[PDB]
């Protein structure tokens, strides 16, 4: 499943999309499981370079996953209290 | 800069 510049080379941007969610996808899993759908596709609005290097670097993905649950987090609830 | 709106990531999985 390792993935190499030449696989997303002059393949559709949206497959290029897909392509890096598959890989980024059980990791984000594993490490949110309740959240891994949202988490996988807000990072995937990320550059694919910064992409392709996350899932060469556990501390990178790591860190990008803690600050993608925060900013969700505070999202949902900021809306649900403003509804409340 | 995340967003929080973005759409879910749909694996060519199976669900359930
Ligand atoms: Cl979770």
């Amino acid at each position: 499943s390792p993935l190499t510049a030449s696989m997303l080379a002059s393949a559709p941007p949206q497959e290029q999309k897909q392509m890096l969610g598959e890989r980024l996808f059980p990791l984000i899993q594993a490490m949110h499981p309740t959240l891994a759908g949202k988490i996988t596709g807000m990072l995937l609005e990320i550059d694919n370079s910064e992409l392709l290097h996350m899932l060469e670097s556990p501390e990178s993905l790591r860190s990008k996953v803690d600050e993608a649950v925060a900013v969700l987090q505070a999202h949902q609830a900021k809306e649900a209290a403003q509804k409340a | 800069n995340l967003n929080p709106n973005a759409a879910e990531f749909v694996p060519g999985v199976k669900y359930g």
